[PDB]
């Protein structure tokens, strides 16, 4: 993401992600996923029973292509956090002659109030090779 | 409009209930308690649950006479025993007496007595339908047997014995006629389809009697009916 | 085009066209509101061709899921109202019907084995009497494993799922009882049954199970009694 | 339902939120106005399974075609903007997705053979660099044929193409330079970019080609210095 390469040329930084689901199967598919999020200091959701319980949203595919997830209070200040898992609720209900496979995007991108502070050099960049 | 009221639907007081006091053969111990079941026939049990709440005053009427149709004047006792006292344990019974315990004394030759017995339930109306359990008694491996009693349905019990120190060589038979009024209804249910089996459950068999008859084919109403 | 309560998300029938209030302060409970209130999704149930159907029995079945299932088990008395939402994922290509009704107070019923007097004692066992979340199915929808015909059971709340027509079902049901409180352990005050009227059927190269999915939300819930 | 401009037949996307004008009286140039003005509809690229995807380059494109490319290969300054509508023709029945991404100043570039000490000149031809009308296939698109990664290159100007969604979009592009004028043939300002995201599929029994197809209408241009 923009994000994630853009905030590693700071030390700290704060505030709400989002982060967007795009479904690109074909218009005739139907179905459901569970999208769930767990807040910090709790491990990943087991089974899905455990999952259905707080903040998650339940997706269809044919309603909506679209679908957002906010992620509140992220602060990395320190020196498991949060973990969004994607859970199949129904099946993938499809008609004759129709691909059976699809695929999900996942974007996502920082908020209002999302800020950052003390300036750093990032470490991607290193490439001990001189001629560059 | 008005024929078709639950209140007329559920009036005209029908038999609810014979039993016999016997002074007569091996027994000789003129007596009988009665439950007061109000389902006891099985077509007026259908018209009970056609609702799933119910709510009404009762009118009970005792027509006696002998074996032979006869009525030489004895001494009846109709002892109501209201819901959660005992139960004579025989004709000479201390609990015949008490108070608080109403009694109906009537003579055979005179018109047959009538009472009512107001709504008697803890909770606000009656019902036939209950789902789940009564109590906690629970570790039962398997135990099923009371799921969907419910206890607050039971209304009193009628005892009748002769009034008679010595035993008297009669039979009394004794039918009780009940006349529902004030009725009130909630929640409507669809009619039993199948045949009752045991009196408290809602038990039926694995041969399914169909709800409508049969004909030949789904187009020509010929024979018989369809 | 959706809707969130209490960081849950995811045409309406009223029963008995009353909407569930809570009761009057006669005739302290704890009114939990959205932390109780909120959509549980329990499991999703295959609908096959030849599949007699399902039922639930709502009170117990929240008892071992969740905020509401603890609160449950532990006050002494219980009351509320339930939203319930039923919807199916089917393919323009798929035909079928469901019928989703409310019956209260559901008695499920035993049947006696053909050959016998039939005079012992038969008895739903407690696997039939509370099927917990993952519901029950029906061994005679038929006759709606009680003695009432299905072809009368639409005088209870009720709606259709056509498959040609809409693919969603909500109904509203008010807190029905003869007591203004009542044990959420022992007793049941209704269920729903989803039951395929016209059976399922599609052609080869489609997907044979159809996903029917139930979504329930309490309303109005009070409790009274906190034990440990 | 369709929109006509100078006997050209045939949801918007405003690049950097201005809309393309003219350039002041300062800071006598010829406006062809609808003459050059109108819809340039170049050839249908068929998109397939595996497929790495396309790309064109703006002012290049037009160099070779009709009235607009006379002007451009003539006159010696050139500026305008431009409205791109990339319309795909697809079924119900297909499924994939399109990012159409506009790059300002989108520089190709190449790739080492593997083992090399690598300090030897490598370069784009100049087919890779001024790909024409046909425009030119990503070889590796993942990069987009730069050191740039896909998945960021949302920050241009772009839109997406979801064939269960909308089937059509359009990028309207202001002239974006450091110049007023700059020179139409050596200069290219931007490219289009149409990379299937999510791979193409269907099934048997359908068509496999689906037909992109793009056009692209001059905005506001103006000429200076024209020749022979």
């Amino acid at each position: 993401t923009m994000v994630g390469q853009i905030c590693r040329y700071y030390t700290q930084w704060s505030g709400s992600l989002k982060v967007t689901f795009m479904f690109t199967g074909s218009f005739m598919a139907t179905g459901k996923m569970l999208i769930a999020y767990t807040p910090p200091g709790s491990a990943q959701p087991t089974t899905r029973e455990a999952a259905m319980l707080g903040t998650h949203i339940v997706w269809d595919f044919g309603l909506q292509s679209s679908v957002t997830l906010v992620i509140p209070w992220i602060s990395n200040t320190h020196f498991a956090t949060g973990i969004v898992t994607i859970w199949y609720q129904t099946n993938f209900v499809v008609p004759p002659d129709t691909p059976s496979e699809a695929n999900i995007i996942a974007l996502g991108a920082a908020q209002e109030n999302f800020t950052l502070k003390l300036c750093k050099d990032t470490d991607e960049i290193r490439q001990t090779a001189e001629y560059q | 409009v008005n024929e078709a009221s639950v209140e007329h639907f559920y009036s005209r007081a029908g038999l609810v209930g014979v039993v016999e006091v016997k002074d007569s053969g091996t027994s000789q111990d003129g007596y009988t308690v009665w439950p007061i079941d109000v389902m006891g026939f099985v077509q007026q049990r259908r018209k009970l649950e056609l609702s799933t709440y119910m709510r009404f005053d009762a009118e009970f009427t005792f027509v006696s006479n002998l074996n032979d149709s006869t009525t030489p004047g004895m001494l009846l006792q109709y002892m109501y025993v209201p819901p959660g006292a005992p139960k004579p344990d025989g004709r000479k019974s201390y609990q015949w007496q008490t108070a608080t315990n109403p009694s109906i004394f009537a003579k055979l030759s005179d018109p047959p007595p009538q009472v009512s017995v107001p709504f008697m339930s803890p909770a606000s109306a009656y019902q036939w339908f209950y789902d789940g359990y009564p109590t906690f008694g629970e570790h039962k491996q398997a135990t099923n047997l009371q799921y969907g009693q419910c206890p607050n349905n039971m209304m009193g019990h009628f005892a009748i014995r002769t009034v008679s120190e010595s035993t008297t060589g009669k039979n009394v038979h004794v039918r009780v006629y009940m006349r529902i009024k004030h009725v009130r209804a909630w929640v409507p249910r669809p009619f039993r389809s199948q045949a009752y089996m045991v009196k408290n459950y809602p038990t039926y068999s694995q041969t399914i009697s169909n709800t409508a008859a049969d004909r030949a084919s789904i187009t020509t109403t010929d024979y018989e009916g369809g | 085009a959706q809707l969130t309560v209490g960081n849950s998300t995811i045409n309406i029938v009223l029963s008995y066209g009353e909407w569930p209030g809570y009761c009057p302060s006669t005739d302290k409970p704890t009114r939990p509101d959205v932390s109780v209130n909120r959509f549980y999704t329990l499991s999703t149930k295959s609908w096959k061709t030849e599949s007699t159907g399902w039922y639930w029995k709502f009170p117990d079945v929240l008892n071992d899921t969740g905020v509401f299932g603890q609160n449950a088990q532990f006050h002494y008395l219980y009351r509320s109202g339930f939203c319930m939402h039923v919807q199916c994922n089917a393919s323009k290509f798929h035909q079928g019907a469901l019928l989703v009704v409310v019956i209260p107070e559901f008695v499920v019923a035993a049947s006696s084995p053909a050959t016998k007097p039939n005079g012992q004692g038969l008895y739903p066992d407690f696997a039939h009497t509370n099927p917990g979340k993952e519901g029950q199915v029906f061994r005679d929808p038929y006759v709606l494993d009680a003695g009432i015909p299905l072809s009368q059971a639409l005088v209870f709340p009720h709606q259709w799922i056509n498959l040609r027509t809409n693919n969603c079902a909500t109904i509203i049901m008010p807190y029905v009882n003869a007591l203004p409180f009542d044990s959420a352990l022992n007793h049941s005050n209704f269920g729903l049954a989803v039951i395929p009227i016209s059976p399922l059927k599609y052609c080869n190269g489609a997907t044979t199970e159809v996903p029917i999915t139930l979504t329930i939300a309490p309303l109005n819930s009070e409790f009274s009694g906190l034990r440990q």
